[PDB]
């Protein structure tokens, strides 16, 4: 059952032209529409693409208001970073930030100092890492020993990303996901 | 050549749908209604009792009115759905008579149970009944006096009508003071364009409903208010009052700009620029001494602190039904830019004041004359008071509503029905075919409107109608019964009037609800 | 039509009723194809208990494995009523009724209706009547050869067990059947010849005994074993004590009345001992040389043997009510059953009687007799199952040869039979019979699926089946011609033809009658029902 | 004999796959199957037919004596009432007309063959007999009219063609939906002293708008459409202008924006203060072009912007959203205007003619209403219904639905002649069939009896409904047939019916040509197809 | 065999199902009198050539340069 559908679902609007001269046209083509109005959707919801260095007046409108979106529930999330520039684990978060943004635009990618957060907040708990969606604390996250703590890397917080449904499994631009060319070759090869 | 062992039967229709044949699910569908029927019997009449609704999310709601009782319980059956589809069109277009549409509704179909019974097929009765609704609303239209022969005042006819409407209810002691109000409430609005979003009615708690008062400016209920509130001057003489749809924010949902700069002393000028715009936008309504700025979209923090130094009172977060019904009140429209306003747009009024009542604070405009519109603050005791007299006054105002359209005047306490009635025993003599029995029934449905004013009153039903029925027999008009004399005599002496159109929709949808369920032998349900 | 009316029910109609009954014909064909012949192959068969029996017959094996499908039981009813009369046919029948379905279904694909062809079967089956006439042979019984019953024994027997145990078996079997025929000429199986247990040496020391044998012994030890002349008396009569119907106490009052009463119970059981004295007195003479044995059909009481221990009196007990019934064939005497009325003419006459023990159980012997009517077979052997073989291979023999004393006529084997009616039937006139219309291959599918039986003996020893069948039918080419009347057979040893008449392969008459008779009435039977269903209370 | 082999093909086909073949007896399991539904298509028959009440699986309510709109919602396990089942919605696409002869005679025919089938006829020869006595049945439906209209366009003529198709659904309503719909094509056909050539017609022309509330003898016809929608700015002036100019544009009042995502990029603070001004003036050069040529109306399918409606409501011009597609390009069809996505400037020749547009409450709720009078229309209209219920006109919809595509199936095909109803022209194809029978020996002479038998049932259907006995009004019938005035002769359904004999001209039943003709061809096909399968194939689920 | 008959001509696929099951049919009347199924697949491929050099033979040539169209109908109506 599930071999007829991995001709579609796992293959994306440039793989799915591998199936051009084998597939049938209209079998494929309905597909590829589908998928390419899927594509002109992540475009326009790409709003971001950089950390919005933010101050607190404005967290009243853009970590919260931004969490509601269009109020079709378009919801957006948000992910805030407490940053402490005295801690070792707030420069290397800061990093994964600017990182991410690059490459989900649709997800909002906040920072600001924890000092200017929360009145008198503890230097001991920061970095902090919060998600907002629809106005709602969907993880309040504490510092990265639950991430790996100073040996931190880029796959482990796409994978956090994952788990509050801030993007989907399978995802192509995921690293988890996303392999190598030179992985693909040699699969081709071997087959 | 068989595939197994054995094949079974296919079923026709699908697994879990019921079906049925015969005159059962017919009688199941009238007694269905008739199910129904029986929660609003009792409500019918100024003696009546309200009804208590607890859905299955927990929230309280007390009514009198077959309108949202029937939208509050959630029907599955199809037949009984016909109850609350025309209870919600007379709400709809009329706004009075929706527990009686549904009871004579059902009584149509009580008295179509034995000539269902008989071999009489549907086709016939629905043809009696609906040869009987042509000359019943012929009659009422012929019973419609005109109250331009007499020469009266206009002011008085929208009281007398309006009396009739807060009965069955709260109110109906303290019918003195409020039906001044729905009455000089409707007035004030524009006889070409009556419109029923400007009647809107806020559901604040706290006090007695007799403390109420009618303003003809419009309230709105304290926004949220940012630091800058309580400095200004809470009563002003002749305000002036504005109103901007823009959004007085520094860039809070104004789309992401993208600045870059190269060099250190444009830093200067481009943040200061931000500072710059916002108070040219400021100094530009204060050159034109708006005292009273209004908005639908959030205004920003820094004005508030500019308006309170000048004296200028703010608010904003306001609803688009509510800044609707200012513009009414203020004159001039909305305009979105600062630079293109003029002092001919702004609006006045003779005197403005804010008060708290219920721990709430509401702004209200006085001294609006050539407002065209109006507003009511209801207080009462619970919350279900508040809501229970809000939709009372809204079908008070739904026949002061009518009224000014056509005036027509026609009898009440059931007494429309029973001249309506006898009339059609008249015509149903000549006929002498299968068609008599039906139009006597359709006299006898029509009677049921008299006996829950009487059940409901304690007194007993059957001695009282025949009395009507031997007072009937000589010419008589405007002759029902009464309640505070404890003795039947003429309505118009008794002074009580309705409008003609609750009548006629009334038979007409009663009549549309009963051929709707009576033209069809089966329900089918399926999973 | 039944799904509305049954909620639950299972229904074949029309092709797969036909499909079932010719699959489970040919399954069950398949099971008995294999053992069917000399050389086929044996079948044990154990249950949850764990015991063990092993045999080659087919009715063992349909009335010991529980079958499911509607039609092999019939096959299993007419296999096992067939042989239940007459002792010989098993497999033949389930081959017949495996081979005529499945040989006429190649037809009802072609499109001809069952109704017709059965009716080729019925006027086909009187032909093969007619034909037994003319292909049995006349055989006198007042030559008495002894030759000639041997043959006959080593037919059922070959087939059964191997070469070593068939020598040794075949005489004990032909000793038995040559005291059957008699002046009045009255066959008798059941009474005369009996089967019993005995665990010993080998099964290869089977021995006959002329007179009857007794499984059971002298109880006390001074009793005499063995006995040269012994003069036996039968009595019915229950020498223990009797509860007297209702009869209660002895109410006894002194302690000198009570055992006064209880040798009251003594007086009953001397009363009869005493009759059995004056007998013994009748016949005192040469009392050492001479004996005395009482066999007993009830319980004798313990208290009582030492009267007859006395006397030197050998006492058996609680014997069958075959051996009763078969004491006068063997000793000559008469039965008695009261003890009032006696005689020196009903005692029997022995010449020999010892007793044998082995472990717990002992055995008495009866034999020398003068002039004895009937005998036994005393089988011995190793296990449980090499009884069970002996016993269906015993009583299968004994069948089979006791039919050919009953007729005058003798039926031979190895495929003479099958073979003479397929020519006769291939090569017989049609406008002589009365079939018309659609039976042109209802005779060939008959004549057919008798060729089948034959080559299924040669299946067993693995040569060409077809191969050895071409000088079969170039020798019956070249016989009719010839002028010379032989009968052709079926050798397994060298793979070529044989003559039944000098071989000593012969079979009986009334078996190839009943099994075409009971098979073509099964197979027909079959081929007619168009539909299966299963519907009750339960 | 206890467990049976369990039929040795099952390691053919799996357990989900079911075999009703024939000789098992599929036609008798059929043929009797689909009676149930067959009364239920016969009740709903006529003038006194009961509607059926269906609920689906999503919970929406719908009420229809029909045949297409029940069964598309019926969950049908059953593959032999499938084809019946969209056979009849061939009809409903097509047509419009005639679903229920098709359910009913498609079914009569299986009903009454079983005759043939239990007598021993062959199954090829049926199917054989039915096509032929098809043919003859074409041929001779064409010597039987006296309806032969040429005019088609006054309104005193569709009373012979719209009053039976509404007499059928909702008896009781015949003199004011046929003013609705009659008034209605009137605004559709334009006025000229002689149009042919086939004109078009579709039934996008005429719209329904439901309004709740209000009895049926209030409606009223209006040349525009009606909007459940809120005008946004100001109010009208409802007789000062005389006409009002109208543009429609696809795109919305804004700056014009690229597909491809942009920002605001500023290099100085100079900039900065001009980009507040900046937009202002940019739509003021656009909009100001508009206003020079006094376009009172503009129409935006997408979302219009604050900014581009504060200009608009100084100057008092009109503005409306639109959102779907479909309803959007009707409203061009009224002023005679084109759709515009770009902006550039109002031209006389593109923008149309509107007479006025006033505001009001039919049933309470806020409507834009866009009557007209004195101006020029082309194929458009509307129909106010007002009710008491929203199930009651779901099914006048529908009933206006089947009323207007009747008006396709005359003016698409050259000739849409009528015929005569009530049963009249059915019991006539039985006498011709019963003639044309004896004319061909043969052994298919049976089939063309009993093709003949199945045409009873539209004459007793409409007695039963009316409560009364068929084998006095039906037998009797046939004596007036003997003997112009006996082709005229028809059912009665009133109360002095024991004569059973009526004149179809005194109230101008009638019937057409082109829906019978197609509803006993899909009728036989249906038939043909049914008789034609001997083995059904089901699977799982 | 069915798709591939159907893939490459498109017609016959009735009678490949018929052959196999009648072939097989034929043939196991042969294998229960004991002959080995060798011998037996031995004979079909020298029918299976006897058939070929039958089947050129009983073949018959037309000329299709006219272009006929009352061969091509009734060539189609079968
Ligand atoms: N003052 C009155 N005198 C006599 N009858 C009255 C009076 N007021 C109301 N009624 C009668 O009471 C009935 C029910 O009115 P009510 O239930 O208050 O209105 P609604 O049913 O619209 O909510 C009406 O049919 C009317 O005839
Ligand atoms: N030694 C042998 N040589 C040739 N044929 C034999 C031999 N033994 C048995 N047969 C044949 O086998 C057949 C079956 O024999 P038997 O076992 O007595 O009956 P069934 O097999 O039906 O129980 C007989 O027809 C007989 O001719
Ligand atoms: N007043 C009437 N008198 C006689 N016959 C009528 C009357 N009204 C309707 N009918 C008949 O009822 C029938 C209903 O047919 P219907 O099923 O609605 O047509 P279609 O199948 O084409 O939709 C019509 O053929 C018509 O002749
Ligand atoms: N009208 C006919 N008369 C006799 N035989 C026919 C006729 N039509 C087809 N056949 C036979 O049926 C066989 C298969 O034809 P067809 O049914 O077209 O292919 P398939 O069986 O693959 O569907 C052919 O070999 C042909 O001999
Ligand atoms: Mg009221
Ligand atoms: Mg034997
Ligand atoms: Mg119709
Ligand atoms: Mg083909």
């Amino acid at each position: 059952a599930k071999q007829h559908e991995n001709r579609l679902e796992d293959k994306d609007l440039s793989d799915l032209e591998e199936l051009e001269d084998d597939e049938d046209e209209d079998f494929l083509e309905a597909y590829k529409i589908k998928r390419l109005n899927e594509i002109r959707k992540l475009q326009e919801r790409s709003k971001f693409g950089e950390v919005f260095h933010i101050n607190k007046p404005e967290y009243n409108k853009e970590v919260t208001l931004a969490s509601q979106g269009k109020k079709d529930d378009g919801g957006v999330y948000v992910f805030v970073h407490l940053s402490l520039q005295s801690k070792l684990q707030s420069r290397i978060l800061s990093h994964l930030f600017q990182s991410a943004a690059c490459k989900f635009r649709e997800i909002k990618f906040v920072e600001i100092p924890a000092n200017r957060a929360i009145e008198n907040y503890p230097e001991s708990n920061c970095p902090t890492l919060i998600v907002y969606y629809r106005g709602e604390v969907i993880k309040n996250m504490i510092t990265l020993l639950e991430l790996g703590g100073n040996n931190s890397k880029m796959e482990d917080f796409e994978d956090f990303m994952v788990k509050v449904g801030a993007v989907a499994e399978g995802d192509n631009r995921l690293i988890m996901n996303r392999d190598d060319e030179e992985s693909r070759e040699e699969r081709k090869l071997h087959y | 050549m068989n595939f197994g062992s054995q094949t079974p039967t296919i079923v026709v229709l699908k697994e879990g749908t019921d079906a049925s044949q015969g005159k059962g699910q017919i009688i199941s569908n009238i007694n269905a209604c008739v199910a129904v029927q029986e929660a609003l019997k009792p409500t019918l009449g100024p003696l009546g009792s309200d009804i208590l609704i607890v859905t299955s999310n927990q929230k309280t709601t007390i009514s009198n009115d077959g309108a949202t009782i029937l939208k509050l319980l959630d029907v599955v059956h199809p037949a009984a759905k016909t109850l609350v589809d025309i209870s919600r069109a007379q709400d709809a277009e009329v706004g009075d008579g929706t527990t009686s549409v549904t009871i004579l509704a059902g009584e149509l179909m009580k008295e179509a149970k034995p000539f269902l019974e008989e071999g009489i097929s549907s086709h016939l009765i629905m043809k009696g009944y609906r040869k009987a609704v042509s000359l019943a609303v012929e009659k009422i239209n012929e019973l419609a006096v005109d109250i331009t022969s007499e020469k009266s005042s206009g002011r008085e006819l929208l009281e007398r009508c309006a009396r009739t409407a807060m009965s069955s209810k709260l109110i109906h002691n303290n019918a003195d003071f409020f039906v001044k109000m729905c009455v000089d409430a409707v007035l004030s609005l524009d006889r070409n364009d009556l419109d029923d979003k400007l009647i809107g009615i806020k559901k604040i708690p706290g006090g007695a409903m007799e403390e109420s008062l009618f303003i003809n400016g419009v309230a709105f209920k304290k926004t949220f208010s940012y630091a800058g509130f309580e400095q200004q001057p809470k009563k002003f003489n002749n305000p002036k009052i504005l109103s901007l749809n823009v959004e007085l924010e520094l860039k809070a949902e104004k789309d992401n700009a993208e600045v870059r700069v190269e060099h250190v002393e444009d830093y200067q000028a481009i943040v200061d620029a931000e500072w710059q715009l916002i108070f040219e936008k400021l100094r530009q309504v204060e050159e034109t001494g708006a005292n009273i700025v209004l908005s639908k979209l959030p205004i920003g923090d820094l004005a508030t602190q500019f308006f309170a130094d000048r004296n200028i009172f703010c608010a904003g977060r306001v609803s688009a039904d509510d800044m609707n019904r200012v513009i009414q009140a203020v004159g001039g429209s909305i305009q979105s830019t600062t630079s293109d306003i003029k002092p001919e747009h702004l609006g006045t009024c003779a005197l403005f004041e804010e008060m708290q009542i219920g721990s709430e604070r509401y702004n209200l405009f006085q001294g609006c004359p050539q407002a065209k519109t109006c507003t009511l603050l209801l207080r009462g005791g619970a919350e279900q008071v508040i809501a229970e007299v809000e939709r009372s006054l809204h079908d008070a105002i739904m026949i002061v509503k009518r009224a000014l359209q056509n005036k027509l005047i026609v009898a009440g306490g059931g007494a429309t029905e029973m001249e309506v009635s006898k009339c059609l025993r008249d015509y149903s003599k000549t006929i002498a075919g299968k068609q008599q029995m039906i139009i006597n029934a359709f006299a006898k449905a029509l009677e049921v409107i008299p006996r829950q004013l009487c059940e409901n009153a304690g007194f007993d039903a059957i001695e009282i109608l025949n009395k009507l029925r031997l007072a009937h027999s000589k010419g008589e008009k405007w002759y029902g019964v009464v309640f505070e004399t404890e003795n039947i005599g003429d309505n118009f002496a008794k002074f009580v009037w309705e409008p003609a159109l609750v009548k006629i929709n009334a038979l007409n949808s009663a009549t549309e609800a009963t051929n709707l369920i009576l033209s069809v032998d089966e329900t089918i349900t399926n999973k | 039509s039944l799904q509305l009316l049954n909620p639950k029910a299972e229904s074949l109609r029309r092709d797969a009723a036909l499909k079932v009954n010719v699959t489970s014909a040919e399954g069950l064909q398949s099971v008995l194809e294999t053992n069917l012949g000399p050389k086929g192959t044996l079948k044990m068969l154990v249950d949850g208990a764990g015991n063990i029996k092993l045999t080659k017959d087919g009715k063992v094996l349909l009335t010991e494995m529980q079958i499911q499908s509607p039609t092999a039981v019939l096959i299993a009813r007419a296999a096992a009523a067939q042989d239940e009369i007459t002792g010989d046919g098993t497999t033949t029948v389930v081959c017949l009724v495996g081979e005529l379905l499945r040989q006429a279904h190649r037809f009802i694909q072609e499109g001809v209706h069952p109704r017709i062809i059965t009716d080729g079967f019925e006027i086909a089956r009187k032909e093969s009547m007619k034909f037994l006439d003319e292909f049995k042979i006349s055989k006198t019984n007042l030559s008495n050869d002894r030759e000639f019953l041997l043959q006959v024994a080593r037919s059922s027997l070959l087939t059964k067990v191997d070469a070593d145990l068939t020598e040794v078996l075949t005489p004990i079997v032909t000793d038995a059947v040559l005291s059957v025929y008699d002046a009045q000429a009255d066959n008798l199986d059941l009474h005369m010849v009996e089967i019993m247990q005995m665990q010993h040496l080998s099964p290869k020391d089977t021995t006959f005994i002329k007179g009857l044998v007794l499984d059971h012994g002298g109880r006390h030890p001074d009793m005499p074993t063995r006995v040269k002349n012994a003069y036996v008396l039968i009595l019915n009569v229950s020498l223990e004590y009797e509860k007297t119907e209702v009869n209660s106490g002895f109410f006894y009052s002194s302690a000198d009345q009570r055992d006064k009463l209880a040798a009251s119970e003594r007086k009953f059981v001397d009363a009869k001992l005493k009759k059995i004295i004056d007998l013994k007195n009748e016949v005192c003479g040469m009392d050492p040389d001479k004996g005395f044995v009482i066999i007993n059909q009830k319980g004798i009481d313990p208290m009582s043997l030492d009267v007859f221990a006395k006397h030197n009196i050998l006492a058996l007990r609680r014997a069958k009510r075959r051996n009763m019934e078969r004491l006068q064939l063997v000793t000559g005497g008469e039965a008695q059953n009261s003890v009032e009325d006696l005689s020196p003419q009903i005692l029997g006459f022995s010449g020999l009687v010892y007793q044998e023990t082995i472990g717990e159980e002992k055995f008495t012997y009866v034999t020398e007799n003068t002039d004895p009517k009937s005998c036994t077979i005393l089988i011995k052997g190793s296990t449980h199952y090499a009884l069970a073989q002996t016993k269906d291979a015993v009583r299968d023999g004994l069948r089979a040869v006791a039919n050919v004393l009953k007729d005058k006529n003798i039926i031979p084997g190895a495929g003479a039979f099958y073979i003479a009616l397929s020519r006769y039937l291939r090569s017989a006139n049609m406008n002589k019979l009365g079939a018309k219309g659609k039976t042109k291959t209802g005779i060939e599918a008959f004549a057919e699926a008798l060729l089948v039986i034959p080559k299924t003996l040669v299946k067993n020893s693995g040569f060409d089946p077809l191969d050895v069948l071409a000088m079969v039918e170039d020798e019956l080419d070249d016989a009719q011609d010839s002028d010379e009347t032989r009968y052709v057979g079926v050798d397994l040893n060298i793979g070529d033809s044989c003559d039944p008449t000098i071989e000593g392969i012969w079979d009986s008459y009334r078996v190839l009658r009943n099994a075409i008779t009971g098979a073509t009435g099964i197979a027909s039977n079959l081929l007619l029902c168009d539909e299966l269903l299963r519907a009750g209370r339960s | 004999s206890l467990r049976l082999p369990q039929n040795p093909n099952a390691g053919l086909f799996k357990q989900g796959y079911n075999s009703y073949s024939n000789a098992d007896g599929q036609i008798i399991k059929s043929i009797a199957a689909i009676r149930e539904l067959h009364q239920m298509c016969l009740t709903s028959m006529g003038p006194c037919g009961r509607n059926k009440i269906i609920v689906n699986h999503l919970g929406k309510i719908i009420i229809t004596n029909d045949a297409a709109t029940m069964l598309r919602e019926l969950d049908i396990v059953h593959p032999a009432v499938k084809v019946l089942v969209m056979a009849t919605e061939q009809q409903k696409i097509d047509m419009g007309d005639g679903t229920n002869l098709v359910m009913i005679l498609a079914g009569e025919l299986l009903n009454v063959s079983e005759k043939l089938i239990s007598m021993g006829l062959s199954a090829v020869e049926i199917i054989q007999g039915y096509n032929m006595a098809r043919k003859f049945t074409l041929k001779e439906l064409d010597e039987m009219v006296v309806g032969e209209i040429t005019d088609k366009n006054d309104k005193n003529e569709l009373l012979k063609m719209i009053k039976p198709v509404i007499s059928s659904k909702k008896y009781g309503s015949e003199d004011i939906l046929s003013e609705l719909v009659s008034e209605a094509v009137s605004h559709v056909l334009p006025v000229a002293q002689q149009a042919g050539e086939i004109p078009y017609f579709n039934v996008d022309s005429i719209r329904v708008v439901k309004i709740m509330g209000g009895s049926l003898s209030n409606s009223t016809v209006i040349k525009g459409m009606v909007f459940n929608r809120e005008p946004e700015g100001h109010v009208k002036s409802l007789s000062e202008d005389k006409k009002h100019k109208v543009a429609v544009f696809t795109c919305p009042l804004d700056i014009a924006n690229t597909e491809t995502k942009g920002t605001v990029l500023l290099h100085n603070a100079q900039e900065m203060l001009d980009f507040s001004k900046g937009e202002e003036k940019q739509i003021d050069a656009m909009m100001k072009e508009i206003a020079d040529m006094g376009v009172e109306c503009i129409v935006a399918g997408a979302g219009v912007g604050e900014l581009a409606l504060h200009y608009l409501n100084r100057y008092g011009i009109l503005v409306l959203k639109v959102p779907s597609k479909f309803e959007l390009r009707r409203l061009c069809r009224v002023c005679g205007a084109t759709p515009l996505p770009r902006l550039g400037a109002p031209t006389p020749e593109e923008l149309g003619l509107v007479e006025t547009v006033k505001t009001m409450e039919i049933g309470g709720d806020r409507v834009t209403v866009f009557k007209q009078e004195q101006g020029e229309i082309s194929r458009t209209s509307t129909i106010i219904l007002r009710g008491a219920t929203q199930n009651n006109l779901d099914d006048i919809e529908r009933a206006i639905d089947d009323g207007v595509a009747a008006v396709k199936g005359l003016m698409k095909p050259s000739g849409g002649k009528l015929l005569p109803g009530a049963g009249a022209t059915e019991i006539e194809l039985i006498s011709r069939i019963t003639k044309y029978g004896e004319r061909t020996p043969g052994l298919l002479q049976l089939a063309i009896k009993q093709f003949a038998v199945a045409f009873e049932v539209v004459p007793r259907t409409l007695a039963e409904t009316a409560g009364l006995d068929v084998n006095e009004v039906l037998p009797n019938l046939y004596a007036a047939h003997n003997v112009t005035d006996h082709l005229y002769k028809g059912v009665d359904i009133d109360g002095e019916s024991d004569e059973g004999v009526k004149d179809i001209r005194e109230e101008n039943i009638y019937d057409m040509l082109a829906t019978k003709k197609f509803a006993i061809n899909v009728a036989t096909e249906a038939a043909t197809t049914v008789l034609s399968i001997d083995q059904i194939i089901m699977a799982k689920k």
